[PDB]
């Protein structure tokens, strides 16, 4: 949800937070039993029962609305 | 003499009581051990039940 409420530049933040959550799951799985992180991630992304999740939908929405008509490219720096 | 007979009879009681106590102590320990094994068995069973449900939802069509 936090990613869905910001621009496309929050992708790095989402990946970092996801890595933290995965590590916490690994630490907790040492003493407890829990569902696989992939299953929980798919559950939160609404991807288990649907071909596409929320992250891809937001990326498409951001590309159509903000990124494309508000960014200028520079081939020298890519 | 009666005193010697009483000592022997009380020894019979003492050993029997000790045997009874040992059985009870084992019974309590066995109950605790089986319950622990039972609890961990339930933990795996519920995890399997959740996993199969997730798989069924992932594969179900419609």
């Amino acid at each position: 949800g936090r990613f869905e409420s910001e621009d496309l530049t929050s992708i790095v933040e989402l990946d970092g937070l996801l890595e933290i959550n995965r590590m916490t799951h690994k630490l907790l799985s040492r003493y407890l039993t829990l569902d696989g992180f992939d299953a929980m991630f798919r559950e939160a992304n609404h991807n288990v029962s649907a071909p596409y999740g929320r992250i891809t939908l937001h990326v498409f929405w951001e590309l159509n609305y903000d990124f494309l008509p508000n960014y200028c490219y520079n081939g020298s720096t890519n | 003499r009666e005193i010697h007979q009483d000592w022997a009879n009380r020894e019979y009681i003492e050993i029997i009581t000790s045997s009874i106590k040992k059985i009870a102590d084992f019974l309590n320990s066995f109950d605790m051990s089986c319950r622990s094994r039972l609890a961990t068995l339930n933990e795996k069973l519920t995890a399997l039940e959740r996993r199969i449900e997730y798989i069924e939802a992932r594969v179900t069509k419609g």
